């Protein structure tokens, strides 16, 4: 189920937006900006010089739509939990038990299909090169001519590289 | 006498000073003079850990442990006021010193027990009417035991109290509640108890020496598990001064 | 620990001694050509 | 339920003003005249039952007392938080630049 | 002869299935001790307080590691460069806590591999060979000395020597980049040129000779059957190989002298890997990679970043996180 | 030549360690502080600073449980804490006045630190032998500003390189000298190949 | 952008008077700051005491105010703690302790003005990066 | 390189590891083959410089495979005996190596990383005293991402206030 759309606000009633996780990042900080992109709240790492903590900024979260429609949360750990979910975009309730899910993202069929096919396509390039080479060089697969004239491999003996009839 | 280069690497730097077998004197106390301990030294000789039984009808014993952190255990250069009380008892109030050592000992089977061996904020007292400090004098007191790790300490996944992540970031969508104990660091402050049994006194010098035993909790890893009860035994030495 | 130390010291001395006396024992001569 | 006591403290006046009972000493650099001499004295003589009690520190010159007075609106007091005050953390809390 | 002269004859015998030799007499026991300690520690050692901050790091398979995360962990920073043999400890329990196995492994290993190098000189003398194979081996050996001994010495501690494990090695690389900017060090760059070039010329030489094998086998049988062990005639045609390569690039860009060609094959990776070893051994004393941080400035004095500055930003990430509980003061000076 | 090459390589290596660790025949006044010395100076600098601020340096417990400023060596001696624990063997004239029989003396630390000691420790902390090949002084992430590489790093690095190549030179010439004395330095005689006269291995 | 006369105009004294430095003084100031100060104050920070930086706002709240030429020149003669309570010439370089801080021995009054000038101009160019430390590299 | 460490944990990836084996094994094979030829040369000249004692058109091996084989057999325990095998192997090792690294990089095109070991993460999440080199290196990666991203990915307009940056003590 969708939990509904979280809206965050500081103690002034100003609407705040959680900066979303880009795909590049396995983990990502929780930063809330106002509508102009100015930082208004965050989850600090070092606390001793924190200025934008949820506690200090009076951050609350209210939900519209979904399971949590019409609810508002003001307990900082709770508000902080929803904000960590908000870095993933819309927030959902999941059953983590049926499968003993581990909480770590997996790709979809689109990802798995793409990977196997790009890898197989690249390896099939080597296959092409290999068999093309066997085709065009069939005569030398067991080695080169045991008495290949030294004139055809030395320089200036022939006008055209490899052509016996271009002798000088 | 012995200089640093005589002592360095011998083990002696971890040993409290001893008194001769003639040190059996009496150090008189004038209830009109103020005194201090100018140097308290505590050298542990045994660390015992109380076993935790499966049924709490069995009597739990303190069992021997093996020290794995080497000769880094002794508390020293501790000092503080030695008050003469209304009833003639003495009270030591610790003000400062090297008054803690992180220690790790190992149970049979290899369980490692870290503890902050300490007498921080020690307030220790004698029996009343102590006109002299003698080999019959004892001190008994209590002290504080703050968390073995201080508030900045980050666990191996980066999580901490005054710094660090507040969640298990490698499990971005796991459920929080089962991990709360691991994620929310806590800072313990508990009490320990100590007894100092004087066995030697040089009245001519203010020096005393004897045995001690204390009891305190071990590391609880910032709230992650239950601490164990530790019993530390060793020798002590103190130098008392008019001040 | 002391017996361990002494055992190892003896071990090492033995092998070191073999190596030293070994190369002292006419090594240049131990080759297939000019001796 | 388990709580991070430092995050909690950020919800109190400790999160708004210099707390004479808890705040690390480098915070006193934010106002004229407090650091290092008054800051040392404030931290050495803590905790305080109210902000005004800082004026009762033994040995203060008159201008010292006057500097205190001018900066009381910037101070607060909350309960000693053990996690902020242990480890000499008021003197050096492990943060530099 | 006498018992000793028989012993000498055996030790130095050219006929043993594995050559022993005088270097071998030191090599065999040291390498056995290192191997045995290593295997037992990798499987079973308890956690090691590498950084001397009572924060024991688990290296062994039984204590929760796999082949990739597993390691024999460096000895405690509290030890520094002190010699920590088993008899210096109050117990094996203590020895294991403090990372004693690491010192035992790396010391016996370094002595043994040095003797392995001596042994290579030795056998070549017994066999009437020219003597320089051992010199080629001095390159990996120097590199091993760089990360297990010299670096620790410069930095004041075996806790900073390379860990004896896969993930451990990566940890060492990353902290090294933070502290020395090794990538911007020209000796490391020569090292890359050395190993990339070594790979290249390997693929090249392999391919040039193979392409030139003389027809000696049926269309069905492996061409390897076309060469017999010990045969006097050369199994490929070097003139045909040169005819190809000289035309691929240009004539004089190609070797027709097998001897100078094999020399170049020895020299290129060996010299480049010498520079790698010397990179690590000189950053051991904190002479570091080029620093062009904030090197480009505009007319006003605004810093104009370059790719050196983005490198700096990544190095900074490594710096501030590494050994996250070990620093109390603002500069990391070793 | 080869014997001399071996002895020079060895001497080069000794020289590298001499200049890196030794501050008697390489006085820090002229050569700059040793790596250990500079690391010891940083802990001394902050011990001084923080205690000036009111800290009790003896009982201040660091995040790990070891003392933030002071702790014990594995043999019990009082030594500086944080990473510099490794450098506790360092001895230096600006520091020895604080050392008593048990290592660093807390009585002396609390009372006897002279301004010149603060000054030298600040100096040595900020001239640690770290810098880049283009002589930007500092850690590897330091911005350009300070033009410094310690004479100690130059002397250690140069001589490690020299000692190393001399060792190679030794192996090269020793092995060539052996072979030439026995007569096979130019290659294997095709008609008297030693291996052909030996029993096969298996 | 350019190093213009406006960028080079800085407060001379506590009373609002400004002074315009020449490009040559600026360069001189940067050079002499490297020669005598950057070993501890590279980038506007302080290696041996990171609590105190050379930011203009920090300097303004020192006692006496150090956010002007005169204040900085006087600091360089007779340095104090941040509350002006203590004279720290014995452990901080100044003209007064040129005997023990020998690089101070040939700094002229004009040199001191140039360094003060550097310290006041850099944050006008670099902004928060001046005195910011590694976060801002 | 550093982006791949921090973001993809590319050193952990077994396709990169086979790449490394092929490149370092190739370089080893290069050094060792060139050195072996040069040190089992036949004396085919008088010159103390031996380069001139070779003829491109000569029928015979310029070095002794027989002695080379005995030397490695006694030194290392095994040796090549077949020169065609030896050379083919010299082609095979680094070529196969680079091919393997390519496959891993195809994986990284999709963020299909070998980033984590799930069993380590579960133990580490539940046991704050469990630490390995694998956990240590992820803290480095998270430092790299946080500290380099704002200048390395300018179109994201990352503003990371000082308080959010991961950092250990002091540094
Ligand atoms: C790429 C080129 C292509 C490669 C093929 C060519 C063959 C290789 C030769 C390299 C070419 C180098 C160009 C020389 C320019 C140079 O060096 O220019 C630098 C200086 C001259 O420039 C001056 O360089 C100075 C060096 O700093 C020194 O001076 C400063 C100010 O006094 C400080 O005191 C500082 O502490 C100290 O390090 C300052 O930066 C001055 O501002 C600047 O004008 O040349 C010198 O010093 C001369 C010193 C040469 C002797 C080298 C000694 C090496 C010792 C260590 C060996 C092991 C290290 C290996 C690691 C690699
Ligand atoms: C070739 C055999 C050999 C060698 C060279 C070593 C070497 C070493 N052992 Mg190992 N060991 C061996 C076999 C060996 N071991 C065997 C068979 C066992 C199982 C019984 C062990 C079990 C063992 C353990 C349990 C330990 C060692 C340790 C050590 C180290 C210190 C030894 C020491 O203090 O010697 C001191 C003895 C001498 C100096 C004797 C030499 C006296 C001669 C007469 C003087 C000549 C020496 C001179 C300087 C140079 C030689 C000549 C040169 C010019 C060519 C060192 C790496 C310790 C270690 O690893 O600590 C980290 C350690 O704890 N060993
Ligand atoms: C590029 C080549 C090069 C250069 C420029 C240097 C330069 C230097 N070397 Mg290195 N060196 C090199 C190659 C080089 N070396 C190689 C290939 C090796 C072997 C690997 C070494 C091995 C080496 C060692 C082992 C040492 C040096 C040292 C030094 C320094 C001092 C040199 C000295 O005083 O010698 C000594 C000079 C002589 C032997 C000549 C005679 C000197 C007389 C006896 C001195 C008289 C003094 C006396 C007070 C006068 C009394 C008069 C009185 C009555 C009034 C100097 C920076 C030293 C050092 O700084 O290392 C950190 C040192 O210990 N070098
Ligand atoms: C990596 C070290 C190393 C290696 C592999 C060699 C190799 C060689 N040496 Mg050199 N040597 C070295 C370093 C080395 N050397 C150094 C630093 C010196 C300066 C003193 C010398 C001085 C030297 C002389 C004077 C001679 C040789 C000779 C030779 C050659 C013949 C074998 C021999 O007599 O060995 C002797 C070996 C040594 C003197 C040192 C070997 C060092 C390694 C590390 C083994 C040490 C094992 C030891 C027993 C372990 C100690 C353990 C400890 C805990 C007690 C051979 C190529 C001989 C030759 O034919 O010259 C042309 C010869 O006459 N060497
Ligand atoms: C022991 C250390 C080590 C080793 C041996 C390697 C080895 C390798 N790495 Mg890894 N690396 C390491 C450590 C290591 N790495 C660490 C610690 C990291 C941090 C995670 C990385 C991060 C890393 C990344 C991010 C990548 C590698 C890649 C590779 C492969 C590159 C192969 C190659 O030659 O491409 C060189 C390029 C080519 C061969 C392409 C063809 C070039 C043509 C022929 C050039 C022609 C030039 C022309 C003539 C013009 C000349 C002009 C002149 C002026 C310049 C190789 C398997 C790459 C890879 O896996 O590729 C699939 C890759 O992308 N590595
Ligand atoms: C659209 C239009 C106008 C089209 C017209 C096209 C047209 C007709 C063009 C003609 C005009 C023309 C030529 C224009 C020029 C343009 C131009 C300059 C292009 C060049 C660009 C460029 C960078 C080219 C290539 C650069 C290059 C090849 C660099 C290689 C350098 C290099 C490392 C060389 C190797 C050197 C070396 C010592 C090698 C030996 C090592 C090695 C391979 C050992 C292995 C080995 C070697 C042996 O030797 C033998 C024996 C054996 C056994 C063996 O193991
Ligand atoms: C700018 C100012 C200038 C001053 C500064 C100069 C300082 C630099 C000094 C460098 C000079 C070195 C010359 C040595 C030549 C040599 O090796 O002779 C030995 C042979 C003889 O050549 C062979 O010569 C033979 C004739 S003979 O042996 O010389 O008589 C002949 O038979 C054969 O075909 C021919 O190939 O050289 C060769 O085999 C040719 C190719 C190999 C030579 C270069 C490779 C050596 C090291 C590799 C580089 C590693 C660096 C890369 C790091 C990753
Ligand atoms: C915990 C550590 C445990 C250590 C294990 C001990 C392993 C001992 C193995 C003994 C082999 C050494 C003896 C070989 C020595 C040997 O067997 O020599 C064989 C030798 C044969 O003589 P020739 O010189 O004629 O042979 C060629 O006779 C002797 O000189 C004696
Ligand atoms: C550094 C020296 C590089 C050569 C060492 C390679 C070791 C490989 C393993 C042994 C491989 C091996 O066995 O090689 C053997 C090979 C040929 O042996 P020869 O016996 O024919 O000649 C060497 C002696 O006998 C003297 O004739 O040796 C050389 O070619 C020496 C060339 C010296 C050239 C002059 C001195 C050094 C300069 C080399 C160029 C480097 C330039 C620097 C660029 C940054
Ligand atoms: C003091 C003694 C030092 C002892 C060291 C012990 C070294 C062990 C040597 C490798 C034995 C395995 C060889 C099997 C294969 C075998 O029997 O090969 C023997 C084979 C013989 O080559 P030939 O030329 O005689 O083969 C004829 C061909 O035409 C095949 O048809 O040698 C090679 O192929 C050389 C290239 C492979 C060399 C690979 C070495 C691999 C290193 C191991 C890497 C993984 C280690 C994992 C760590 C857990
Ligand atoms: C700690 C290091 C020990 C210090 C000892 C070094 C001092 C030098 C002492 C040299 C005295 C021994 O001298 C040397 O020893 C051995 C064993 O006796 C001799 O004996 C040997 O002779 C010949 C030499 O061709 C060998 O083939 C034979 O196998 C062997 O019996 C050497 O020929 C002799 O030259
Ligand atoms: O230990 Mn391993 O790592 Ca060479 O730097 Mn300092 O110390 Mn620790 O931090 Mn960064
Ligand atoms: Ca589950
Ligand atoms: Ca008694
Ligand atoms: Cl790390
Ligand atoms: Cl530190
Ligand atoms: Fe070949």
């Amino acid at each position: 189920a969708w939990k509904g759309h979280a809206v965050f606000r500081n103690k002034e009633g100003e609407e705040l937006f959680v900066r979303r996780m880009p795909a590049f990042f396995e983990s990502f900080p929780v930063i809330l900006t106002d509508k102009n992109g100015v930082v208004k709240a965050d989850i600090p790492f070092r606390r001793a010089e924190s200025k934008y903590s949820f506690e200090q900024q009076g951050v609350t979260v209210s939900f519209y739509g979904g399971e949590l429609n019409g609810q508002t949360f003001t307990d900082p750990p709770t508000v902080k939990s929803y904000a960590r979910k908000a870095i993933f975009g819309e927030i959902f309730e999941f059953d983590t038990e049926t499968l003993n899910s581990d909480g770590i993202f997996r790709t979809s069929p689109r990802g798995w299909f793409t990977f196997a096919h790009a890898v197989f396509a690249l390896l099939f390039f080597f296959g092409h090169i290999w068999h093309g080479a066997r085709t065009l060089f069939r005569d030398v697969f067991s080695g080169i001519d045991p008495e290949l004239s030294p004139e055809q491999v030395e320089w200036g003996f022939y006008q055209k590289v490899g052509d016996v009839t271009t002798r000088r | 006498t012995l200089t640093y280069d005589d002592i360095v690497g011998t083990g002696l730097a971890n040993k409290c000073p001893t008194l001769d077998d003639t040190a059996r004197g009496a150090y008189p106390i004038d209830s009109s003079q103020t005194y201090r301990i100018a140097r308290l030294c505590l050298q542990p000789t045994t660390f015992l850990v109380k076993e935790e039984p499966k049924n709490k009808r069995q009597e739990a014993e303190f069992v021997p442990t093996k020290l794995v952190t080497r000769e880094t255990t002794s508390l020293d250069q501790i000092q503080g006021e030695l008050k003469v009380n209304s009833d003639g008892s003495l009270t030591f109030v610790e003000e400062d010193g090297i008054d803690f050592q992180p220690v790790t000992v190992q149970m049979a089977g290899g369980e490692r027990i870290p503890l902050l061996f300490t007498v921080k904020n020690l307030v220790a007292s004698t029996q009343p009417n102590v006109t002299s400090i003698t080999t019959s004098t004892d001190f008994k007191g209590e002290f504080n035991v703050p968390s073995y790790r201080t508030a900045n300490f980050l666990d191996p996944k980066g999580r901490g109290l005054a710094s660090g992540y507040d969640s298990a970031i490698a499990l971005p969508q796991a459920k929080e509640e089962e991990l709360a104990r691991a994620n929310v660091k806590r800072f313990s402050l508990t009490k320990g108890q100590i007894s100092l049994n004087v066995a030697k006194v040089d009245g001519r010098t203010g020096e005393i020496a004897g045995t001690f035993e204390s009891e305190q909790l071990s590391d609880d890893d910032m709230g992650a598990h239950e601490p164990h009860e530790v019993k530390i035994q060793g020798v002590f030495y103190a130098s008392i001064e008019p001040a | 620990m002391e017996t361990l130390k002494i055992t190892v010291y003896i071990v090492v001395t033995f092998f070191v001694l073999l190596f030293v006396f070994g190369f002292l024992s006419g090594d240049p001569a131990r080759n297939p050509k000019r001796k | 339920e388990l709580v991070n006591v430092v995050d909690e403290k950020l919800g109190t006046a400790y999160g708004e003003k210099i707390d004479l009972n808890n705040t690390n000493i480098a915070a006193f650099i934010q106002y004229r005249g407090l650091y290092p001499t008054l800051a040392k004295l404030i931290v050495k003589n803590a905790p305080y039952e109210s902000v005004e009690d800082v004026l009762n520190i033994p040995g203060l010159t008159e201008r010292q007392k006057q500097i205190l007075r001018e900066n009381l609106e910037h101070f607060t007091v909350t309960e000693v938080e053990t996690a902020l005050v242990e480890g000499g953390d008021r003197y050096n809390n492990g943060l530099y630049k | 002869a006498n018992l000793w002269e028989r012993f000498c004859n055996w030790v130095t015998s050219t006929d043993n299935r594995l050559y022993v030799g005088w270097f071998g007499v030191i090599m065999i026991p040291t390498l056995l001790a290192a191997t045995i300690c290593f295997v037992i520690a990798f499987i079973a050692a308890p956690p090691v307080d590498i950084d001397g901050i009572r924060e024991p790091v688990s290296g062994s398979l039984l204590y929760g590691n796999n082949i990739i995360t597993g390691a024999v962990v460096p000895s405690s920073n509290a030890i520094g460069l002190h010699f920590y043999p088993i008899w210096e400890a109050a117990s094996l329990d203590e020895w294991l806590y403090n990372g004693g196995p690491y010192q035992l492994i790396i010391f016996h290993f370094l002595l043994g591999a040095s003797c392995y190098m001596g042994r290579q000189w030795e056998l070549s003398y017994r066999l009437g060979m020219r003597p320089w194979i051992c010199v080629a081996y001095s390159a990996p050996l120097a590199s091993a000395f760089a990360v297990f001994l010299i670096y620790p010495i410069g930095q004041g501690s075996f806790s900073d020597g390379m860990p004896l494990g896969i993930s451990g090695t990566f940890n060492f690389m990353i902290v090294f980049q933070a502290e020395h900017n090794i990538l911007m060090h020209p000796f490391h760059q020569l090292g890359v040129a050395g190993v990339f070039g070594g790979a290249l010329f390997c693929a090249m030489h392999g391919s040039l000779v193979t392409s030139s094998l003389i027809r000696e086998t049926t269309e069905t049988e492996s061409a390897n059957y076309g060469y017999k062990f010990g045969q006097e005639e050369e199994t490929y045609n070097i003139v045909a190989a040169h005819g190809y390569f000289g035309r691929l690039i240009f004539q004089y860009a190609s070797f027709n002298n097998s001897r100078s060609l094999h020399f170049f094959l020895a020299a290129w990776p060996v010299v480049g890997v010498w520079f790698t070893a010397l990179g690590i051994s000189t950053m051991a004393f904190n002479l570091n990679g080029f620093n062009f941080n904030h090197s480009v400035i505009d007319a006003k004095g605004n810093v104009i970043n370059t790719w050196a500055d983005i490198i700096n930003r990544a190095n900074l990430g490594m710096e501030v996180m590494h050994e996250r509980n070990a620093h109390n003061f603002p500069l990391d000076l070793a | 030549l080869s014997y001399s090459l071996g002895a020079l390589s060895m001497m080069g290596f000794i020289a590298t360690c001499f200049v890196w660790f030794n501050n008697t025949v390489y006085p820090s006044e002229f050569y700059g502080p040793t790596g250990p010395e500079a690391s010891q100076a940083q802990a001394m600098t902050f011990l001084i600073r923080d205690q000036k601020l009111g800290a009790n340096v003896g009982s201040a417990q660091g995040p790990t449980g070891l003392g933030k400023y002071l702790m014990r060596s594995p043999t019990g001696e009082i030594i500086f804490g944080g990473e510099t624990m490794r450098f506790w063997d360092f001895r230096g004239p600006w520091l020895e006045p604080l050392r008593g029989p048990n290592g660093l003396d807390l009585n002396k630390i609390k009372n006897d630190i002279q301004p010149w000691q603060e000054r030298r420790a600040a100096e040595y902390m900020t001239h640690a032998p770290l810098g880049s090949l283009n002589s930007v002084g500092g850690v590897a992430t330091e911005i350009n500003s300070v033009n410094f590489v310690s004479p100690r790093s130059w002397l250690a690095t140069s001589h490690f390189v020299l000692a190393f190549f001399f060792l190679v030179g030794h192996l090269w010439h020793a092995g060539r000298a052996r072979a030439a004395a026995a007569g096979f330095e130019k290659g294997i005689d095709r008609e008297s190949e030693p291996v052909l006269s030996m029993p096969s291995l298996d | 952008a350019e190093l213009t006369p406006e960028v080079l105009t800085v407060p001379l004294n506590s009373e609002g008077k400004t002074i315009t430095l020449t490009e040559k003084q600026y360069l001189e100031g940067k050079r002499l700051f490297q020669y005598a100060c950057a070993s501890c104050h590279v980038g506007g920070i302080t290696k041996t005491n990171p609590s105190l930086d050379l930011r203009t706002e920090t300097l303004a709240l020192a006692t006496p105010p150090r956010d002007n030429i005169e204040g900085l020149v006087d600091y360089m003669k007779n340095p104090t703690t941040y509350d002006g309570e203590q004279e720290i010439a014995e452990v901080h370089p100044s003209l007064r302790s040129a005997d023990i801080f020998p690089k101070m021995r040939n700094l002229t009054e004009k040199d001191l003005v140039a360094i003060a000038g550097h310290i006041l101009v850099e944050p006008k160019i670099l902004g928060d990066k001046w005195g910011g430390g590694k976060v801002y590299y | 390189l550093l982006f791949f460490q921090g973001f993809h944990n590319w050193t952990l990836n077994p396709f990169h590891m086979m790449g490394v084996a092929g490149v370092l094994g190739g370089a080893l094979l290069c050094a060792i083959h060139g050195a072996t030829v040069e040190n089992t040369l036949f004396q085919d000249g008088e010159g103390a410089s031996t380069f001139r004692a070779f003829n491109p058109t000569q029928a015979e091996e310029t070095y002794s495979m027989v002695t080379a084989n005995r030397f490695w057999s006694q030194i290392f325990g095994i040796a090549f005996s077949n020169k065609r095998w030896l050379h083919f192997f010299m082609l095979f090792v680094p070529v196969t190596g680079l091919w393997m690294s390519a496959i891993g990089v195809v994986g990284l095109a999709l963020n299909l990383r070998s980033y984590d070991f799930i069993s380590q993460e579960i133990r580490a999440a539940e046991d704050p005293e469990f630490e390995t080199f694998y956990t240590k290196n992820l803290l480095l990666n998270e430092g790299i991402r946080a500290w380099m991203a704002p200048q390395d990915q300018p179109h994201e307009n990352f503003v990371f206030p000082e308080e959010v940056l991961p950092r250990g003590n002091a540094l």
